[PDB]
């Protein structure tokens, strides 16, 4: 069975520019477990990104939360890039602060 | 209140070189408290919640010993399973095991479960009744023949009705401060104009625990489903969860629409 990952990019606390916050990329609903997720700030990949221990839900598919501490500004765009065997190309979903 | 404990086990073979990767995660309700990862230097069952750090080294040496037992039975399992489905030697396969028990409001045993999957799908799972096994396949049928003969299901009934409940009850007492503390959602709504003639109302429920939340919108007192986008409940990363549900509205009519938030830590909110 191979299931495509579902992805959400969001802030731990509602974002206000200039205040440190956290950027989560929750990837869920996938199988197999090998998936590459990395948070990109302005296209550049961020290092110093942490992530949870791999677990699965009821239908046996996996999910993982990747995160980094960040401080929004107006100028900086953030995104989460994900690449998995079901994906013909990696998926870059950008952070929107209203979602 | 109904509480529970579950262990999620994942095993992935690394065909090219080495052992299969093994991750074991433990949770009490929506809280993770232990982990074991094979590609970790400790090579130990490590704590992941304040309240289980109280446990003495007799516990950490005994949990490590066991989680390791397990890694090794799934290493064997991945070999067996490839004979049974007759597969090639140089692809990965995942086995996944899940077990645990729920207790109810009286803190007594309620449900118990021990399931198992291979490569994404159900393989063999014990029944609700804790006396028979549901084999999904004719390979899983081999394993059910073995487990029936061996009285595997009885060995597990004792753990799921005994050890499991026993230790879930203490995890709850040592963890009272958080484990028995529901954080009701902190709600608020936003309004975003899609166009000159339509707006999106987003009803946000943030910082809540457990993760079970019901977010439903209503127009003129009847529930609304049409033109409602909604998200999967996501982890905030601090132990709580967030979720929102939106609805597109005619601009000027947003008085009609109300969001109704349902959650254990709440006497119902509109």
């Amino acid at each position: 069975i191979q299931r495509t990952p579902k992805i959400q990019v969001y802030s731990r606390h509602p974002a206000e520019n200039g205040k440190s916050n956290f950027l989560n990329c929750y990837v869920s609903g996938f199988h197999p477990s090998d998936i590459e997720v990395d948070l990109l700030k302005n296209g550049e990949r961020i290092e110093k990104v942490e992530h949870s221990d791999l677990s699965f839900s009821k239908d046996w598919s996996f999910y993982l939360l990747y995160y980094t501490e960040f401080t929004p500004t107006e100028k900086d765009e953030y995104a989460c890039r994900v690449n998995h065997v079901t994906l013909s190309q990696p998926k870059i979903v950008k952070w929107d602060r209203d979602m | 209140g109904s509480h529970s404990m579950r262990y999620f086990f994942t095993s992935v073979s690394r065909p090219g070189r080495g052992e299969p990767r093994f991750i074991a995660v433990g949770y009490v309700d929506d809280t993770q408290f232990v982990r074991f990862d094979s590609d970790a230097a400790s090579q130990r069952m490590e704590p992941r919640a304040p309240w289980i750090e109280q446990e003495g080294p007799e516990y950490w040496d005994g949990e490590t010993r066991k989680v390791k037992a397990h890694s090794q039975t799934h290493r064997v399992d991945l070999g067996t399973l490839r004979g049974y489905y007759n597969q090639s030697e140089a692809g990965s396969h995942t086995v996944q095991r899940m077990y645990g028990c729920d207790v109810g409001s009286d803190w007594r045993f309620l449900r118990g479960y021990h399931q198992y999957a291979y490569d994404g799908k159900d393989y063999i799972a014990l029944k609700e009744d804790l006396r028979s096994w549901t084999a999904a396949d004719m390979a899983a049928q081999t394993t059910k023949h073995k487990w029936e003969a061996a009285h595997v299901a009885e060995q597990l009934r004792a753990y799921l009705e005994g050890t499991c409940v026993e230790w879930l009850r203490r995890y709850l007492e040592n963890g009272k401060e958080t484990l028995q503390r529901t954080d009701a959602p902190k709600t608020h709504m936003t309004h975003h104009a899609v166009s000159d003639h339509e707006a999106t109302l987003r009803c946000w429920a943030l910082s809540f625990y457990p993760a079970e939340i019901t977010l439903t919108w209503q127009r003129d007192g009847e529930d609304q489903t049409q033109d409602t986008e909604l998200v999967e409940t996501r982890p905030a990363g601090d132990g709580t969860f967030q979720k929102w549900a939106a609805v597109v509205v005619p601009s000027g009519q947003e008085q009609r629409y109300t969001c109704h938030v349902q959650h254990e830590g709440l006497p119902k909110p509109l």
